[PDB]
């Protein structure tokens, strides 16, 4: 199973790369195994970039 | 699993130069912040949506890519339900732009100075980075050159 | 655009390709002349192969 | 590379041009008889030395021999049947068309040797020396 | 509406299925409809009344085609709408005789004698 997503996951590296994303590899892979779980993916996209926002108001 | 990836998410927001109290820290408002929403139709469709708004400012093989790619990734969903929100979240020749010589292709086209004046902007794209340079490099040197005495550089200040 | 120097650098072979054909055809009538568009489609520049692979097209109805 | 889409999977030339590496003769003429050369490398298909794009040169024999098989079938007879349509127009780094001639360079043999051994066969007419 | 999604209720409209049904249809409706949202031709609004003339003079309809005059004053009597070359070309387009040479006759002109 584990070589199956991994190439899932190699081609999802690409297409968040022409959608113009605000991810890297690391919160990619937080985030796809977040998604692999299952909840509404609708509220991750806000809690991702209120996570950003406030690690940056301390820099 | 995803226990361990957080943890490697908070160990890059933290800057590496103590340091084991800060992280812990970055914890702490890194679930503060997380449950702050979690208070209060296809996936590939949403795909399609949007690779038509790429198709009306140009730029048509990346669209013809984004369409076949999910294609074959239903032959998951919830990354791209994912992925068309967080798409505007990014970043704010060779020897074929209009190469009409070489190729067993027809040369028979009409002009109309808007593909070559998007040929003279794919020159002025690395010029207008190569001319901001030119400014930006006296006028930041000029802004810490010139203060008051004493605080015109921090380190007078230990 | 240069005094438009670009825009005699995609014809000015056009126009190269097609006033060869315009002497090395002068001298033909029928037949004989589609003996000798023949000619330009196993030239070696891809430029007037491609050209000529499409007149040719026509001219074979 | 164009002029080899057809020479090496086939018998023929449709280069005018002589600056390829092979170059056409034909050794079925009338003061050009059939043991007036004994060999088809002598005069037939030869190999011009200095007009090679100077790799070609490792697989230089076999290319002169594949469409120098092929051909004296066709001539008396109309099989081919190539199995390599596989075709290039010179993509450097990338040794693709090392292995193309050597996949049309068995299969040349393998349709010279059918027709061979099938019409005009080399059993019966070395059991009758 | 924003027009992605009015792409969306289109196929809802003309199939009696949703969305979830068929989306091969939704992707090839994308490749054909991206990349043609300005028209690069004229947008004449005075030969796309005389072609609706044309054919329903094609169609054996002199009434229909002096009623149209009609129709066409109405147009001009609100002023409204704003491409009015747009809308009688798709509805012209959609043609149909409720009972030859058409590309020979007049057609927009095709800026290749102008910058697009």
């Amino acid at each position: 199973n584990l070589n199956a997503v991994r190439e899932t996951m190699d081609v999802l590296l690409e297409i968040s790369r022409i959608l113009n994303t605000g991810l890297d590899m690391e919160t990619l892979s937080i985030c796809v195994r977040l998604c692999e779980q299952g909840i509404n993916p609708e509220a991750l996209s806000s809690v991702i970039k209120e996570l950003r926002k406030a690690t940056e108001a301390l820099k | 699993s995803i226990t361990q990836l957080f943890d490697d998410l908070c160990e890059a927001l933290l800057p590496a130069a103590n340091r084991k109290r800060a992280k812990r820290s970055l914890k702490k408002v890194a679930y503060n912040a997380l449950f702050t929403n979690l208070f209060q139709l296809p996936a590939r469709n949403k795909i399609l949506m949007l690779s038509f708004d790429l198709r009306v400012g140009g730029l048509g093989p990346k669209a013809d890519r984004l369409e076949e790619l999910v294609e074959e990734l239903e032959a998951v969903g919830s990354v791209l339900d994912l992925l068309v929100q967080l798409a505007g979240s990014g970043p704010p020749r060779d020897y074929f732009l209009n190469n009409k010589h070489v190729g067993r292709n027809v040369p028979y086209s009409g002009y109309d100075c808007d593909d070559l004046s998007v040929f003279e902007m794919d020159v002025q794209s690395l010029i207008s980075r190569e001319e901001c340079l030119c400014h930006s490099m006296i006028q930041e040197t000029l802004q810490v050159m010139e203060a008051a005495p004493g605080t015109g550089l921090p380190t007078v200040g230990l | 655009l240069r005094r438009l120097l670009v825009w005699t650098y995609d014809p000015k072979i056009r126009l190269k390709t097609l006033a060869a054909l315009v002497d090395h055809c002068q001298g033909r009538k029928g037949g004989e002349l589609a003996s000798a568009v023949h000619a330009y489609t196993k030239t070696g520049d891809p430029y007037m192969r491609s050209l000529v692979q499409h007149i040719l097209s026509l001219v074979s109805h | 590379f164009e002029v080899l889409e057809k020479w090496i999977y086939r018998g023929i030339i449709h280069d005018p041009y002589s600056e390829f590496m092979v170059e056409e003769h034909e050794l079925r003429k009338e003061r050009i008889q059939e043991d007036y050369n004994d060999k088809y490398w002598d005069q037939r298909y030869t190999i011009v030395q200095q007009q090679i794009p100077s790799f070609l040169q490792k697989m230089a024999d076999k290319i002169l021999s594949t469409g120098k098989y092929l051909n004296v079938v066709r001539e008396c007879g109309h099989d081919v049947t190539c199995p390599v349509a596989k075709e290039i127009i010179y993509t450097l780094k990338e040794r693709a068309y090392v292995e193309q001639i050597e996949k049309a360079f068995n299969y040349a043999s393998k349709v010279l040797l059918d027709f061979l051994m099938e019409e005009k066969e080399l059993v019966a007419h070395l059991r009758s020396i | 509406k924003s027009p992605n999604v009015l792409l969306q209720n289109l196929c809802c409209r003309i199939l009696g299925r949703s969305e979830a049904d068929v989306a091969q249809q939704f992707q090839y409706a994308v490749r054909v409809i991206g990349s043609n949202f300005a028209p690069t031709v004229e947008r004449d609004e005075f030969l796309v009344a005389e072609k609706i003339k044309k054919e329903l003079i094609r169609q054996r309809r002199e009434a229909d085609a002096a009623l149209f005059s009609e129709l066409h004053r109405k147009l001009h009597s609100q002023g409204v709408l704003k491409n009015k070359w747009s809308i009688l070309y798709l509805l012209l387009s959609l043609s149909e005789d409720p009972r030859s040479y058409a590309t020979l006759f007049a057609q927009a002109l095709p800026r290749d004698a102008h910058s697009t």
